[PDB]
């Protein structure tokens, strides 16, 4: 929906191996869910600076 | 060229033609067109074909 989450997480195991049909990377983020407002296999975006 | 030719047959064009006792209006350029120029470098990259 857009709403940004009250919470933040942090950037951690930026990955090395190379996805051959894409070309891209993966990256691990972790995100504390007290009030269960995320659950597993959801689709976001990510903000990274 | 080509930003000239559109130009003239955007904003020069229609107000031309649009007077009185002209009759046809031929335009000696082309107006713009979207351009997609492939490489075949990154076409094989990703496993992609035209």
């Amino acid at each position: 929906d857009g709403i940004k989450f009250p919470q933040d997480g942090t950037l951690e195991f930026s990955d090395v191996t190379v996805d051959q049909t894409t070309g891209s990377i993966t990256l691990r983020a972790i995100f504390p869910n007290p009030d269960h407002t995320l659950l597993p296999g959801m689709f976001v975006r990510a903000r990274l600076e | 060229q080509e930003d000239i030719s559109d130009y003239v047959a955007a904003n020069m064009k229609d107000a031309i033609s649009r007077t009185s006792g002209v009759g046809d209006v031929q335009l000696f350029g082309s107006q713009y067109a979207m351009r997609i120029w492939m490489n075949p470098n990154e076409l094989n990259k990703f496993q992609l074909t035209p």
